[PDB]
């Protein structure tokens, strides 16, 4: 195998694109696309030995429906779970409303994302690895928002007052 | 009754407001590191030319 | 302790081996082509559908 | 009323499942591969000549 | 069913009687052998000989018809009656309390169950943009 | 070659059935095989052996999925009662494969983990925030919807009940049981003098025996 | 279909059995080397010889060898995955009779069941076909609990 | 039309007094809506990432506008629930809302 030369004579080491006739495709841009000729030791040694020809494609996605419909919705979504920290902590609040409902969305984006991601096992993919951090962030601060609900609601008949936890409450109001 | 409600009411307010914090920081942080990842996965620059 | 066992295939001349377990089985089932008998040690658990005999004293299992 | 209802519905809800239900765990395949065919088609039951 | 390549001149083409010695019109069904769809029923089932328009300077054909009427039980049990007790549940939100403090949180989730049954049936009908389906008018 | 020995080496892409063992799932291993024969000549016309005691794995392209454990390839002689004198040859190659988890682990364990957590922060939560219905109906639905992920993910076999299978089927029973016991314990918290008497047996247990075990005003 | 009944004849196998013959009236199935599907069980495999006289005698389908399978289905998957939680969730609407009008949302539960009973009709939908002879007992079930 | 439906519905929570505490539950829950309508969306669409579509463009529209919808409910929420002796009214929000907002004054007090 030898590669072919182009009017001036020099080798052709790449796959040919008709630039003008080409159209790219609609989620992989084409960046490199290299050509080599490789050659092989026999299978016994001292016969024959073997030869093919490599063509590379480094192709690089277009992320852009990822970005529109998966990644901007998902992260708006999982920012709402930062607003129970501004409802009151009483009945009607709404506290946890908020909080759960936002991890029943991400439910919904772990099915929408299941049906695109790669089966395969060697890593983790970057939007699985995020779904799953959003998910422990929304379930902390569930657990936040029910310690605080709890703190709140303590009535002073069944609840006594902890005097070291009014003591750090007056060390945290001046250090802020 | 009243008056001690107040203060565990106003206790869980300031425990509220610290978390809020904590939890942007952790929220933020973890997203740019996250989305970083995907920032700096460029096609290497190769010693071939464009394929087009 | 050790036992005497037959282990031919089928109507192949007999053959014997030296079973360490306190039996031999003979297992006999039938394909598209024909009947297989398999001679061997111990009890062995059979797929449904295959017949077992299993007995205990030397030389027992054809 | 929400106690009568209780009494109501609750009943009628287990007697609906298991109704619907031991039709499905009682369905099984007949015994015979033909209705009306007492030949059972196996092996063991071979019809010589 | 026409010849490709042969034209009128060549070859010419007729009904295919049946088994019958007449002239049929029909497709012929074995009423033994035949066991009938389970999502369709064949009302009519007639055979016609077409013969092209006059050439002033398309070939013949056998066309066979097939009327099928869709048997629609399943779409009966699993979007029909679940939409009706859907709006059952939205016409009863206007008898709860306001006190209660539930109405939102009846009528919307009503809402979003019709959400659910949009998506179950988001794979079953048609794509085309002729005409809109009677049970899209409904949901 | 002159010699006449001829030399043949056809591709296929081979489609065989295995035994597929789920009751480790996603942490199984699998032992599928591959028995070759020839189809209308017997042993005693056609003699076939294997080339190695192992197949050739010099050219495998790493698999994503799967590890190869283990290879071999072993010769069988069949013979029949009828006919004493004509073995039936075959070479079964087997490969010992082992399933890497990863992708099960991130995408089912990992959620009904957190469900699992969340079912019991509603424990935490006082009656008074009228919010433990709303935690306890959100986290069943969310492992519901979740449901639909798990089925469209985990094969639907029915040799046995996969060890993910039984996991999901806990955290289902432990989110209803939840749910259950959540409503009597704020039918508990709504009891009144005028509808109800407090029993002595739960004044003598949970006013008294149990909070010595633990601290509130009592 | 390129020979009739004055062409060939067909007949199932004769194999013997102690100088005995007899008709192979079975699939045969290799009981060592037979894998059992995943979730279909074989109960019957009869074999028959079937002359029907209402096609004419110049018809190829006038003769035929039909080889039967009854199977049972495996029902564990569906029971695990399916069954229990959709029944289990369909007891929970019972709860709402014992919840307080005052703190217990008992129509938010009650629809909460109602919209997870969707979501299960929702997978039963892409798992049988659309045919008319009858409801599926899972989809009588499930109508049965909505209605409820 | 399914959009148009839950936009529609997106500004209905404005209308909604805080005192009856479902506010939140009508947000989110539309919120909801949307997301579950996401699949039914990604299911009937093309899937392409040349160029971003008209639908693709309402629905990101639909979503940020709901997403706006809850985070300003959450600001009327906190504004509504002001303790009188922790936070101070200031001279400006009274000013701002209570003496240069005389538009339609079937209000009082
Ligand atoms: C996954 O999966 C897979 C499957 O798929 C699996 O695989 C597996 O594996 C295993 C292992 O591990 C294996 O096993 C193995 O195998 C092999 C083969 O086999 C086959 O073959 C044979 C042979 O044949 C021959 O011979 C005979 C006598 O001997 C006869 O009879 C025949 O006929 C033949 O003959 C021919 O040939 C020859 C040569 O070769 C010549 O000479 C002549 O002339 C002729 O020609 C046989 O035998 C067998 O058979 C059997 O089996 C079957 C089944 O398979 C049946 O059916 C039958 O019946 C039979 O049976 C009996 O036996 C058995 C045993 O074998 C028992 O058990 C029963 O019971 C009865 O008794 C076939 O066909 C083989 O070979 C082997 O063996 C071995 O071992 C045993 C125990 O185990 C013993 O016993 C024996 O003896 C042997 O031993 C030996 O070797 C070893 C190793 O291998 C060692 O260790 C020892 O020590 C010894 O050694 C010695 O000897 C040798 C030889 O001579 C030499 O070399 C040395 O040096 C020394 O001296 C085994 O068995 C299997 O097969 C497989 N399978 C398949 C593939 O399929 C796996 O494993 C899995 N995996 C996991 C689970 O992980
Ligand atoms: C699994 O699925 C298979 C089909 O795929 C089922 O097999 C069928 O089983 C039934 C019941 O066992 C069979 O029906 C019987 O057929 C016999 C034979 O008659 C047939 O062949 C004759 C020639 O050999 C032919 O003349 C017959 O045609 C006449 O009869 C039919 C039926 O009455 C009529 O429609 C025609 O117009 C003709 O008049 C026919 O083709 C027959 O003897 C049996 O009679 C029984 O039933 C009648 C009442 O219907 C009764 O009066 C009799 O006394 C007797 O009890 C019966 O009709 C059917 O042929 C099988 N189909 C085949 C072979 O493919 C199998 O049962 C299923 N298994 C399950 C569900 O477990
Ligand atoms: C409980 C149920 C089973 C748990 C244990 C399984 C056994 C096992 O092999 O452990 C494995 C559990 O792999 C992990 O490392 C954990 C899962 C991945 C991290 C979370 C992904 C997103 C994080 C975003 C928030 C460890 O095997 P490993 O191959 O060492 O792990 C892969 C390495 N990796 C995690 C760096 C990719
Ligand atoms: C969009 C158009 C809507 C069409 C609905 C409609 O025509 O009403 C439907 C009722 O309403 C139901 O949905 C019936 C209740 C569910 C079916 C269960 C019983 C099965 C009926 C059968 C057992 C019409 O259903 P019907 O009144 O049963 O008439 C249909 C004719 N059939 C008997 C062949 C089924
Ligand atoms: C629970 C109801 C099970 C009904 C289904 C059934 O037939 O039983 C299932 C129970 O398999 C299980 O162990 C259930 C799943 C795990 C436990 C979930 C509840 C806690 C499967 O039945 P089996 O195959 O006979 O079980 C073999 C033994 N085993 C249950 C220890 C694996
Ligand atoms: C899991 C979620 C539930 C936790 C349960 C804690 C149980 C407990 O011991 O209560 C502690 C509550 O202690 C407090 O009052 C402070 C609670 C944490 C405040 C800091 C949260 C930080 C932000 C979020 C990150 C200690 O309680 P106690 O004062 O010992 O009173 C007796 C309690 N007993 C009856 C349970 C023994
Ligand atoms: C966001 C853009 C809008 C910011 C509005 C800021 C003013 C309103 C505000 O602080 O009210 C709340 C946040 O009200 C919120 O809505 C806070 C939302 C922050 C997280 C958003 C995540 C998405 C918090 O109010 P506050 O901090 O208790 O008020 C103290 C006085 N001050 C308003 C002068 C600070
Ligand atoms: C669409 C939903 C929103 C509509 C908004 C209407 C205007 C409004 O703000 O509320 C008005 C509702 O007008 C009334 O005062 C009467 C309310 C209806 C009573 C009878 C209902 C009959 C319905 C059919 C049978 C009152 O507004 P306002 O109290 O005058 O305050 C000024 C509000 N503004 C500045 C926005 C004008």
């Amino acid at each position: 195998f030898v590669f072919a030369v182009d009017d001036e004579g020099k080798t052709i080491s790449k796959i040919d694109i008709d630039t003008e006739a080409y159209t790219e495709n609609g989620e992989w841009a084409i960046d490199f696309c290299p050509g080599v000729i490789r050659r092989h030791d026999g299978d016994s040694a001292g016969g024959p030995g073997e030869t093919d020809v490599i063509y590379s494609l480094i192709i690089r996605r277009k992320p852009l429906f990822y970005v529109i419909n998966i990644i901007v919705p998902c992260v708006l979504i999982s920012g709402l779970v930062l607003l129970a920290y501004f409802l009151p902590a009483q009945a009607g609040g709404q506290k946890c409303t908020v909080s759960i409902n936002v991890l029943l969305a991400q439910t919904v984006f772990l099915f929408l994302i299941a049906q695109k991601t790669p089966e395969t096992s060697l890593s983790v993919p970057l939007l699985g690895r995020y779904l799953i951090f959003v998910m422990v962030v929304a379930t902390l601060i569930v657990m936040n928002c029910v310690i605080v609900l709890n703190v709140s609601l303590r009535t002073p008949t069944t609840h006594a007052m902890s005097p070291r936890l009014r003591y750090v409450l007056l060390e945290l109001l001046p250090q802020l | 009754t009243g008056e001690e409600v107040s203060d565990w009411v106003r206790m869980g307010k300031a425990l509220d407001s610290i978390c809020f914090w904590a939890a942007l920081v952790l929220f933020l942080v973890g997203s740019s590191l996250i989305f970083l990842g995907a920032y700096f996965n460029r096609v290497p620059q190769l010693p071939y030319p464009p394929c087009m | 302790g050790s036992m005497i066992c037959y282990n031919q295939q089928s109507s192949q001349p007999p053959t014997t081996k030296t079973c360490s377990e306190t039996s031999c089985y003979k297992k006999t089932w039938r394909d598209h082509r024909g009947t297989i008998i398999e001679r061997g040690c111990g009890c062995p658990k059979v797929k449904p559908g295959i017949k077992l005999h299993c007995c205990r004293t030397d030389k027992c299992n054809n | 009323v929400d106690r009568l209802c209780l009494f109501v519905v609750t009943p009628i809800m287990v007697v609906g499942t298991a109704w619907i239900f031991l039709q499905g765990a009682y369905n099984q395949p007949p015994p015979q591969p033909f209705p009306g065919d007492p030949f059972s088609y196996l092996e063991k039951d071979k019809r010589f000549i | 069913f026409s010849s490709y390549s042969y034209d009128s001149s060549e070859v010419s083409l007729q009904t295919g009687l049946s088994p019958e010695g007449q002239e049929r019109q029909e497709v012929y069904i074995h009423e033994g052998t035949f066991i009938e769809n389970g999502q369709w029923e064949i009302i009519h089932k007639p055979s016609r000989l077409i013969q092209p328009s006059v050439d002033p300077r398309r070939r013949e054909e056998v066309t066979f018809y097939l009327i099928i009427r869709r048997k629609p039980l399943f779409y009966l049990v699993n979007v029909i009656a679940p939409c009706i007790l859907i709006t059952l549940l939205a016409i009863f939100v206007f008898y709860l309390p306001p006190d209660a403090g539930e109405k939102m949180g009846l009528s919307i989730f009503a809402l979003l169950t019709l959400t659910v049954f949009l998506l179950l049936l988001a794979d079953k009908v048609p794509e085309t943009s002729l005409s809109v389906p009677i049970i899209i008018k409904y949901l | 070659d002159y010699t006449g020995h001829i030399t043949w080496t056809p591709p296929a892409i081979f489609k065989s059935y295995c035994e597929i063992i789920v009751t480790h799932f996603p942490f199984d291993e699998q032992n599928c095989s591959m028995k070759l024969g020839t189809w209308t000549y017997d042993g005693s016309v056609v003699v076939i052996n294997p080339e190695s005691d192992q197949p050739d794995l010099s050219n495998f392209m790493e698999s994503g999925e799967w590890v190869i454990k283990e290879s071999r390839g072993w010769k069988h002689w069949v013979f029949y009662a009828c006919c004493p004198s004509t073995p039936y040859l075959d070479i079964t190659y087997h490969f010992v494969m082992q399933r890497l988890p990863l992708y099960f682990i991130v995408n089912v364990i990992i959620p009904c983990l957190l469900f699992s957590f969340l079912t019991g922060l509603v424990f935490y939560l006082p009656t008074d925030s009228g919010e433990k219905m709303t935690l306890s109906i959100s986290v069943l639905l969310s492992l519901t919807v979740f449901l639909l992920v798990i089925v469209e993910l985990i094969p639907s076999t029915s040799s046995a009940v996969p060890l993910i299978g039984k996991y999901m089927l806990f955290t289902m029973v432990f989110v209803i049981a939840s749910i259950i016991i959540t409503v009597i314990v704020i039918n508990t918290h709504h009891r009144s003098p005028s509808t109800h008497v407090m029993p002595e047996w739960v004044r003598k247990v949970f006013i008294d025996t149990i909070p010595n075990i633990m601290f509130f005003s009592t | 279909l390129k020979y009739t009944t004055k062409e060939i004849t067909l007949s199932l196998k004769q194999a013997e059995e102690d100088g005995r013959s007899y008709p192979v009236e079975w699939i045969i199935i290799d009981p060592e080397g037979f894998t059992e599907n995943g979730e279909w069980e074989i109960v019957h495999r009869p074999a028959r010889v079937n002359v029907d006289p209402s096609v004419p005698l110049d018809s190829p389908n006038r003769q035929d060898v039909t080889f039967y399978l009854i199977i049972r289905r495996k029902p564990l998957f569906y029971v695990i995955n399916i069954l229990v939680p959709c029944v289990l969730i369909s007891f929970m609407i019972n709860l709402v009779f014992y919840l307080p009008a005052d703190c217990g949302e008992k129509t938010s539960m009650a629809i909460s069941v109602l919209l997870a009973q969707s979501v299960f009709l929702l997978l039963i939908s892409k798992r049988l076909p659309a045919t008319s002879m009858a409801i599926p007992l899972i989809g009588k079930f499930l109508l049965f609990g909505m209605v409820l």
